[PDB]
């Protein structure tokens, strides 16, 4: 009785020289999603890279924010027992050095927000990556379930081995 | 440029930038900062440079205290040039470890506390803590304990009774006594003897040890000299021993050079989950998306698939679905996984991702609530499967980019419920015993288990108790036939197995497989396993390491057990670091492998000293293998190989590259490279060659490969070496040389360098006739043995030649060539480069394999020796027979490979490649009668290739 057979059936030779195609184009299909994989499993490193260098900026601003919570505190003590006893040219120097450390905290959190737009951009990388292998995936898919009933096909006709594998190859 | 700009932030709040030199250590950096900071506000308020200490953020993102302050700015690595003061005080022991860690594992320790997961929290909090208990514990006990735990025995698997003299002498004094010694001498012996030669009072042979100097390999214990690697070596070659009388005191001092730092079933109703939103989806727009869910319990199905209904393609897809399974909630199994996949349909297959979750968490209680489940891609493979049930349970680590399915489990009951405890499970497991005297059934189960099916399934459940009794290596088969859907029977078969006896090591491979994923049965296979002697354990520690990828847990019985062996001898701890160090790049495993090693690294101290040397050793390399990678691209390889001379010159190169135990055998010791003899293989990733020396010994040499994929020469290497002891074993020694292959990282790994040797193809290649050249194996082993040695290296040869005959052609492995297969100058053939194994390359069966010109070798240069070619047939059969009497051996650790996501080991046939070619499918005799024929077949070919070759 019926059987849902996608291979028309025409001859050894014919069906034979469509198992070539199928493979060709299946291996073909198979080298571009390994090569998109790649960019992929890449790109997600380089992603967790960018990652943790923006969590090192981070730190490293915390540590210039509890450098100027130090210089406020301690400058207390040191300013007010150097408007009198005369050294104002000492509180002149204290201070330009702070405006010294506030002026270096932007250049860093300048980095870190460059940073922060080279991750929103491979972050839209890396997505439109997988959407081009969930395009891709069918493709391979069918192609792969093509080629496997070609092979049977012909392996039920009783084609021998070496026939099959000259059209593998 | 050489120098960097420089940020200081003092400890009165003054800021102070200025350049200083890459180079410089960081105490020349601290006395820079004190000369410039004189001449800035508030100085006179700083106490002394040594009273404070540097800090910065390293490149994981973690502050850093400097302790060690005899390191150059360019191998701190900070993140940005940036060094804050700090006081000096504050436990500074645990500071320093904990920083140690985070730079060894890769992974910043810190990543573990950002997860706010209890379970990550409770098994860092009792690991560490059982670590740093058997750590102190060490430290305390005696220096021969001691000595054994750094410096376990490497012994031989074992006649000759003969005479041999041996070179020794003491520390410190140049002076050298050789004596005569017998082989069959246990150590002391020597070392009683070695006291008459000083005195001819002093001291006593019980508080001393010979050294293999050179090496950090010693010699003691009740075993004999001829049993010792180094005088089994030494005896083979020919060459006398070398050692060393070193005292207790001594090893004591290595022993103390650092310390470890100080210390129900009453819920009927059916099983069901809300789909409540996706996220963060990527896929074709006029598709449309489906969710298939379905629980399981290892491989096997617990109930039908239920799925979702057809909502439009988008960015964020909605559902908000019940979706009702056919099993209650009582019925579920402790090990029970709810799997997901998101699939894109056409409305009228494409698999997108996946994710798993466990349904009861790691203290036992079943999960409730919300869960946000991170996807992992669906990678399309040969049997496509709707779900992956084999996958991780720890979510997507990129929470950032990744995909996600939104679900909430509900809330079943009032107060939470767990899963019974052990009293409760032999409570109803216990009752409900029956049908006993069966005797029709015990041809039928006897007939069944000489050998499943679904009528055979229900006999063996039914004959459990009598399975127990008479078939106990039968409990895997049993296991399965056990239905996991009903917690009636899970129950009684969990009372059998409190009760099952112990099996062989063998038996509890094959239960440590993700077939097998219940609590109980790892436990009772690790029950099994702890019998295992470390060289047994050594054999056997990549499958293991493997088997952890499916587990469901982070604290369990397996890794407990890895850990427990790891800090009882330090060679089983350095090689568990680099098979998990060498995945932490690999997101699935990256949390998993990261605590453990934390772990290992805390009870360690000692060898984590070490293993920071290997990191920056081959840290390095990568840079300069990056280098010579791209000056290949430019120009010539001759200028190329001064250039790379030029880098491995510097400071920060040379002293990185210089005196480190080698990662492939800690007992081995790199010293001084010799820059002369580096170089690199013309090789399409162009691997590093790097050539030491030592005094002590004695020359050593590695290549640092990156790149390529060296698990797989691993595995082969492995089983190579794992062969050569099962054949060394039966008292067959055929003469092996299974080099050291170690991946340390991403890509990127250790070769050991086989001294004097060269490959078949480069030997042939001098005596060239151009279209006899034959005899140019035969000629090469002339000059590398004259006279009387010949004869042996021929023996080599053949003895050499058998073995990695019979190994290829069971292994499976192919494009065997002049170009991939070597001899030594001592006549030993051996095999490099294992790219391919099982057939794999197209997949058809690798033929048994003679070549003519290693016949004609064989044959001593005559046509026709047929008494020394049937001794070379005999070491073939003999080794093969050796091998399937050991079969189930190879077909469990390959099964556990499986893990590894290998391409070429990665299903049923791939081991079925193994049972076809140890042919374990037939008897002895007709096993044997099969290997004759494909024997002659390969040497009826071996003229017809060589006939073709112009
Ligand atoms: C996993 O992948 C590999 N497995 C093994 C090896 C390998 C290769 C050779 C060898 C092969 C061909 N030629 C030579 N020369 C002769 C020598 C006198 O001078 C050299 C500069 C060239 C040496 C020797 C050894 C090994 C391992 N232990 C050895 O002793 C290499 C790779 N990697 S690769 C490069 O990509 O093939
Ligand atoms: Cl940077």
């Amino acid at each position: 009785y019926q059987q849902d057979q996608v291979v028309k059936e025409d001859n050894i030779e014919a069906v034979g020289k469509k198992l070539h195609e199928y493979n060709t184009q299946f291996q073909e299909k198979s080298r571009e999603y390994d090569r998109l994989y790649e960019d992929y499993t890449r790109t997600s490193q380089e992603i967790q890279m960018k990652r943790t260098a923006i969590e090192a900026f981070n730190e490293t601003i915390k540590i210039f924010e509890e450098q100027c919570q130090t210089q406020e505190r301690y400058s207390k003590e040191y300013i007010e027992k150097f408007k009198r006893e005369g050294n104002e040219t000492e509180i002149q120097r204290i201070m330009h050095n702070y405006e010294k450390l506030k002026s270096r905290i932007s250049e860093i959190v300048d980095s870190r927000r460059r940073l922060e737009e080279d991750l929103k951009k491979q972050a839209a990388e890396y997505r439109e990556i997988d959407k081009r292998m969930n395009s891709i995936k069918p493709d391979l898919i069918q192609l792969r379930k093509t080629r496997d009933q070609y092979l049977m096909w012909l392996t039920q006709k009783g084609v021998r081995q070496k026939k099959l594998n000259e059209w593998l190859g | 440029n050489q120098s960097v700009v420089v940020d200081f932030l003092l400890p009165t709040g003054v800021y102070l930038n200025f350049p200083v030199s890459r180079n410089a250590n960081l105490s020349t950096i601290k006395q820079l900062l004190w000369h410039r900071a004189q001449y800035e506000p508030l100085f006179h308020m700083l106490s002394g440079p040594e009273a404070y200490v540097f800090t910065c953020i390293n490149q994981t993102a973690e502050q850093q205290e400097l302790e060690d302050e005899q390191r150059r700015l360019c191998d701190v690595q900070p993140f940005l040039p940036v060094l804050r003061l700090v006081a000096r005080e504050g436990d500074r022991v645990k500071k320093l470890i904990n920083s140690q860690i985070s730079l060894l594992i890769g992974k910043g320790l810190h990543e573990f506390d950002s997860l706010c997961d209890p379970e990550v929290n409770d098994f860092r909090a009792k690991m560490c803590q059982f670590c740093e208990e058997a750590a102190a514990r060490r430290q305390q006990l005696g220096w021969e304990a001691w000595l054994q735990y750094s410096f376990p025995l490497q012994l031989e698997p074992s006649l000759p009774n003969r005479a041999l003299l041996v070179n020794v002498k003491f520390e410190g004094s140049e002076e050298s006594f050789t004596f005569q010694v017998s082989t069959k001498d246990v150590p002391l012996a020597l070392m009683a003897c070695a006291l008459r030669k000083k005195a001819t009072l002093v001291e006593q042979p019980e508080d001393y040890t010979l050294q293999v100097n050179g090496r950090h390999e010693y010699l003691y214990g009740s075993y004999p000299l001829c049993q010792f690697q180094y005088i089994c070596s030494c005896l083979h070659s020919g060459l006398t021993p070398h050692l060393t009388m070193v005292h207790s005191s001594s090893i004591l001092a290595m022993r103390d050079e650092q310390s470890n730092p100080a210390p129900l079933w009453s819920l009927e109703q059916p099983f069901r989950i809300e789909l409540i939103q996706g996220s963060k989806v990527n896929a074709d727009e006029r598709m449309k998306l489906v969710v298939q869910a379905g629980l399981f319990h290892g491989n096997e199905m617990l109930c039908k698939t239920v799925s979702s209904s057809e909502v439009s393609v988008c960015s964020e897809p909605v559902w908000k679905q019940r979706l009702e399974f056919d099993i209650n909630i009582c019925d579920l199994p402790r090990m029970a996984r709810l799997c997901f996949a998101l699939y894109a349909v056409i409305e009228k297959d494409c698999p997108i991702a996946w994710a798993n979750l466990m349904l009861f968490d790691y203290k036992d209680q079943l999960k409730t609530g919300e869960r946000c489940l991170y996807m992992w891609p669906s990678v399309p493979d040969e049997k496509g499967e709707l779900l992956n049930p084999t996958g991780t349970v720890r979510s997507n680590p990129n929470t950032d980019s990744a995909a996600a399915l939104l679900i909430c489990l509900p809330e079943v009951a009032p107060h939470p419920v767990y899963y019974p405890a052990l009293e409760k499970i032999l409570e109803l497991g216990r009752h409900s015993e029956c049908v006993h005297v069966t005797e029709e059934e015990q041809l039928q189960l006897r007939e069944i288990l000489e050998r499943l099916y679904e009528h055979e399934k229900d006999l063996v459940w039914k004959l459990r108790h009598e399975v127990q009794e008479h078939f106990p290596e039968a409990l895997a088969r049993l296991l399965l036939v056990t239905k996991w859907n009903k917690h009636e029977d899970v129950a009684q078969m969990l009372y059998l197995l409190c009760s099952w006896p112990e099996l062989p090591v063998l038996s509890a491979l094959e239960l440590l497989d993700f077939s097998f994923p219940d609590c109980h049965v790892g436990s009772f296979a690790i029950k099994s396993l702890r019998k295992l002697t470390d060289d047994e354990l050594f054999q056997y520690l990549l499958q293991l390491v493997q088997v952890l990828k499916y587990e469901s847990y982070l604290d369990c019985e397996l890794t407990k057990f890895l850990l427990d062996r790891a800090l009882a001898n330090r060679k089983i701890g350095h090689f568990l670091f680099w098979h998990l160090r060498s995945e932490m790049h690999v997101p699935s495993v990256a949390l998993r492998f990261g605590l453990i090693l934390e772990a290992y690294c805390r009870g360690s101290t000692h060898h984590m000293k070490v293993l920071m040397k290997q990191g920056e050793a081959l840290s390095k390399l990568k840079a300069l293998n990056d280098f010579v990678k791209l000056s290949s691209q430019k120009t010539p390889k001759p200028q190329t190989k001064e250039l790379m001379h030029l880098c491995m010159r510097q400071e920060a190169y040379l002293e990185a590259l210089s005196h480190l135990q080698s990662p492939l055998d800690p007992s081995t010791l790199l010293a001084e490279v010799c820059v002369e003899q580096c170089t690199f293989m013309d090789s399409k990733m162009k691997p590093l060659w790097i050539m030491y020396s030592n005094e002590e010994a004695g020359s050593v040499g590695i290549i640092f490969k990156n790149g390529d994929d060296l698990r797989q020469d691993m595995l082969t290497l492995q089983m190579i070496q794992l062969m050569d002891v099962l054949w060394k074993q039966e008292g067959l020694d055929l003469r092996m040389t299974p080099y050291g292959c170690l991946p340390t990282g991403d890509r990127t790994g250790l070769i050991e360098v086989v001294l004097r040797s060269d490959t078949i193809a480069n030997i042939q290649l001098n005596k060239s006739n151009m279209a006899f050249n034959k005899d140019a194996l035969l000629n090469w082993l002339k000059s590398k043995n004259p006279g009387e040695a010949l004869d042996r290296a021929i023996e080599e040869f053949t003895l050499s030649c058998a073995g990695y005959c019979v190994a290829t052609y069971v292994l499976g492995i192919g494009d065997r060539h002049s170009d991939n297969i070597m001899i030594r100058e001592s006549g030993q053939l051996f095999h490099i480069d294992f790219g391919h194994f099982l057939g794999n390359f197209n997949r058809e069966r690798v033929p048994f394999i003679l070549t003519y010109d290693f016949v004609h070798v064989i044959q001593q240069g005559k046509t026709n020796n047929s008494e020394k070619f049937e001794r070379f047939r005999g070491y073939c059969e003999r080794a093969y027979t050796i091998l399937r009497r050991h079969g189930l051996l190879f077909l469990h650790l390959f099964a556990l490979m499986r893990a590894a996501g290998l391409p070429e080991l990665s299903c049923s046939k791939d081991i079925q490649y193994l049972k076809d070619s140890l042919a374990l499918g037939k008897t002895e005799e007709e096993a044997l009668k099969h290997f004759r024929v494909k024997f002659n077949e390969a040497l009826r070919e071996s003229w017809k290739t060589k006939v073709n070759w112009l």
